[PDB]
Order: C-alpha cells, then sequence, then structure tokens
C-alpha cells in the first residue's frame, strides 16, 4: 500500500542480537587492561628479598632450596644430634 | 669418618639427583607453560574477532 520502512530501525534493534551481548562484555575486557606489562612489580623488597630473586622467583625452581635446607641441619651437628638427643 | 663418607656419598647422589639424566618432570613442566600461553594466545585471540 506504500514504501515499507525497515532500512534503518537498528537504533533499537541492536540491543537484542547475541553479539551485542558480547560486544559489551569485551570491550570492558579492554580498556583497563596493562598495555605491555606495565606495573609486574619485578622489584621484590620483603625480609629475605634476595631469596625472591634468585630461587624463590621460580626461574630455577629446582632442589636447591631443600639443598640449602639439609646442609643448615649438616651445619647444625652438634647443636642437635650431638651435644643434645 | 663413617659418618662423613656416607654424608659424601649422597650428596653424589643427589649430584646425581640433580641430573636424572635430562628429568622427565623438567620436559613434563616445558610442555605445561608452552601449552597454558598459546591458549591464552587462541582464547584472548577468539573474542578479538568478536568484535572484527
Amino acid at each position: 500500500v506504500s514504501t515499507l520502512i525497515p532500512p534503518k530501525v537498528v537504533s533499537s534493534k541492536n540491543i537484542g542480537s547475541a553479539p551485542n551481548a558480547k560486544r559489551i562484555a569485551n570491550v570492558v575486557h579492554f580498556y583497563k587492561s596493562l598495555p605491555q606489562g606495565p606495573a609486574p612489580a619485578i622489584k621484590a623488597n620483603t625480609r629475605l628479598a634476595r631469596y625472591k630473586a634468585k630461587y624463590f622467583d621460580g626461574d630455577n625452581a629446582s632442589g636447591k632450596p631443600l639443598w640449602h635446607f639439609a646442609l643448615g641441619i649438616i651445619a647444625f651437628g652438634y647443636s642437635m644430634e650431638y651435644y643434645f638427643h | 669418618n663413617d659418618e662423613s663418607i656416607l654424608l659424601l656419598t649422597f650428596l653424589g647422589f643427589t649430584g646425581l639427583v640433580a641430573k636424572y639424566l635430562a628429568p622427565a618432570y623438567k620436559d613434563f613442566a616445558d610442555a605445561r607453560m608452552k601449552k597454558v600461553s598459546d591458549v591464552l594466545n587462541a582464547s584472548r585471540n577468539k573474542h578479538v574477532e568478536a568484535v572484527k
């Protein structure tokens, strides 16, 4: 009876579609995300900070700390098993 | 004495504990962070083309 007009009705149509739900999701997931590894806090300073940078960081993550623990028992020979039970 | 020899022997054993002849858990871990890192490349990009 006349010229129908569904070419321009997306101003209220862009709310119910599924991609819009993902659209409003990931845009919030993007703006505050740190750009290039910023704010990594690589300078750890808490009590034994030196340990935090050699083995406690996790780059090595090997049996050295338990080796250090074992050597501590060895150095305590005349303190726990000798001169005492 | 005898006690000192035993500690030296286990240090050699601990030295052998160091090798494990290219330990599997080293490579078992090596397979992990690459697997962990790679999926984050795919997963984050998966929604990157969602807006694209």
